């Protein structure tokens, strides 16, 4: 499980 | 320029479902990680949820774990929230938040918010509200103290005036707070001259038009 | 991480130089944003980055810190400025949470608390509720105290908003009993601690 706070856009 | 609407909120049963809509205008959507972010004035904001740009990854926080459902549609640029199971804590002001676009491995903040949508998580049917006074009883800061209880009303708004209309200076209408009970609750207190206690008559105008019921209360001090 | 921002509610004036401190209980390194929320309206992100300005904050916003403490920093205060600041931490696994936010509010004025027995007419309800009012005067947060014992849960507070009339502003913080629970207690107490200066109005019941 990675981190949730990963970029989450493109 | 940018913007986020946001739809579908309203007094909902203890234990039932709502879902929560957000329409997304100006910026590219699918290129866009969004996010769930209600507040309760009791409390402050808290994070709900968060929606990968592709839909791949999907989080929640615990007091909202397994009972929420987040999802997003690219195609009409619309973000919803499913909402089951909801509780009275539950009962927030939901935003659908929109995160910065960043470059990296990492997150960022959060550039665009919505208006907010307003969810009351009650099993409260409608119900006229209970005013009782707030006699003062000589007070201190160089002037006297009274006020009216406007207590066990659902649903808001209720409306409060003093001497008829004609009483407004000082008055100080607090904010509603959602009680244990599922029904509202708030004060509305004025800061009146210590002579005019036996003088002037004060009385309170409460109107609740959702139950059609207007409770006017003359307040009065006690000896 | 739990976000903890002191003072929760701060007096200013126009032109004054306002430097509100946020602290996380873990370390965040700089990964914090600041917000301003007017009264019913939308957060608006100020500072991202802990030391990053956002396209349309003016100059007068400034940020810096990392790590554990943080520090939002106005240059001069603008009538437009008057509102309530969060600070909010995204760091690592740690998703993402907001403090209890700092109230910039204007000055002024004469701070009195008043207490409220609960009604005759609410006694037969069966219910009672004691309120504690506060004018022109704010908390570090208001304390109650039946019979010297310190309450919780059973007390819900809330608050005003200045307006042009004027910059009187108040807090209500209300005790809701029951009846059978308030005919077995007899000194009740609101106390409210600003500086150093806790001001206790009570009262016994019946007088």
């Amino acid at each position: 499980n990675p981190d949730p706070n990963a970029n989450p856009n493109v | 320029q940018v913007q986020l609407v946001e739809s579908g909120g309203g007094v909902v049963q203890p234990g039932r479902s709502l879902r929560l809509s957000c329409a997304a205008s100006g910026f590219a959507f699918n290129t866009y990680g969004m996010h769930w972010v209600r507040q309760t004035p009791g409390k402050g904001l808290e994070w709900v949820a968060i929606i990968w740009y592709d839909g791949s990854q999907k989080y929640y926080a615990d007091s909202v774990q397994g009972r929420f459902i987040i999802s997003r549609d690219n195609h009409k640029n619309t973000l919803s929230l499913q909402m089951n199971g909801l509780r009275a804590e539950d009962t927030a002001v939901y935003f659908c938040v929109r995160v910065r676009f960043s470059v990296g491995p990492h997150g960022s903040a959060f550039d665009l918010w919505g208006q907010g949508t307003m969810v009351i998580v009650s099993s409260a049917s409608t119900k006229g509200p209970s005013v009782f006074p707030l006699a003062p009883s000589s007070t201190s800061g160089g002037t006297a103290a009274l006020g009216c209880l406007v207590k066990d009303y659902f649903p808001e708004p209720v409306t409060v005036s003093w001497n008829s209309g004609a009483l407004t200076s000082g008055v100080h209408t607090f904010p509603a707070v959602l009680q244990s009970s599922g029904l509202y609750s708030l004060s509305s207190v004025v800061t009146v001259p210590s002579s005019s206690l036996g003088t002037q008559t004060y009385i309170c105008n409460v109107n609740h038009k959702p139950s059609n019921t207007k409770v006017d209360k003359k307040v009065e001090p006690k000896s | 991480v739990q976000m903890t921002q002191s003072p929760s509610t701060l007096s200013a004036s126009v032109g004054d130089r306002v430097t509100l401190t946020c602290r996380a209980s873990q370390s965040i390194s700089s990964w914090l944003a600041w917000y301003q929320q007017k009264p019913g309206k939308a957060p608006k992100l100020l500072i991202y980055d802990a030391s990053s300005l956002e396209s349309g904050v003016p100059s007068r916003f400034s940020g810096s810190g990392s790590g554990t403490e943080f520090t939002l920093t106005i240059s001069s205060l603008q009538p437009d400025d008057f509102a309530t600041y969060y600070c909010q931490q995204y760091n690592s696994y740690s998703f993402w949470t907001f403090g209890q936010g700092t109230k910039v509010e204007i000055k002024r004025a004469a701070p009195s608390v008043f207490i409220f027995p609960p009604s005759d007419e609410q006694l037969k309800s069966g219910t009672a509720s004691v309120v504690c009012l506060l004018n022109n005067f704010y908390p570090r947060e208001v304390q109650w105290k039946v019979d010297n014992a310190l309450q919780s849960g059973n007390s819900q507070e809330s608050v005003t908003e200045q307006d042009s009339k004027d910059s009187t502003y108040s807090l209500s913080s209300t005790l809701t009993l029951s009846k059978a629970d308030y005919e077995k207690h007899k000194v009740y107490a609101c106390e409210v601690t600003h500086q150093g200066s806790p001001v206790t109005k009570s009262f016994n019941r019946g007088e």
